């Protein structure tokens, strides 16, 4: 997208319900700060929630 | 004045707040025209939580 939200009003989205891909979270590496607490980083399309 | 049966008035709940799910389904076109005679479609459900 092109644009966010702010701190204070942080958009919130709710993701269900559909398929979902977290590979090209990885594997673009253009992000500063990329930090997993609770769930492997990498292993983030071997799991379910 | 307009030859055609739609659906008109949602009077099921006042407000909704804090909700949790939400889904909606590709758009369609049913017939809602009154139909005379013995019964044509019979629906069987079953539903367990
Ligand atoms: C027919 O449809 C038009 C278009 O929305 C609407 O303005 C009009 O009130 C409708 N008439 C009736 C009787 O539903
Ligand atoms: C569902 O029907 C209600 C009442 O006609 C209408 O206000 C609402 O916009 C409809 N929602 C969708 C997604 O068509
Ligand atoms: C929504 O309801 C749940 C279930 O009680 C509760 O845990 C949660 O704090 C509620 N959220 C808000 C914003 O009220």
């Amino acid at each position: 997208a092109t644009r966010f939200a702010s701190v204070y009003a942080w958009n919130r989205k709710r993701i269900s319900n559909c398929v979902a891909d977290y590979s090209v979270l990885y594997n673009s590496a253009s992000f500063s700060t990329f930090k997993c607490y609770g769930v492997s980083p990498t292993k983030l399309n071997d799991l379910c929630f | 004045n307009n030859k055609s049966w739609m659906e008109s008035e949602f009077r099921v709940y006042s407000s909704a707040n804090n909700c949790t799910f939400e889904y909606v389904s590709q758009p369609f076109l049913m017939d809602l025209e009154g139909k005379q005679g013995n019964f044509k479609n019979l629906r069987e459900f079953v539903f367990k939580n």
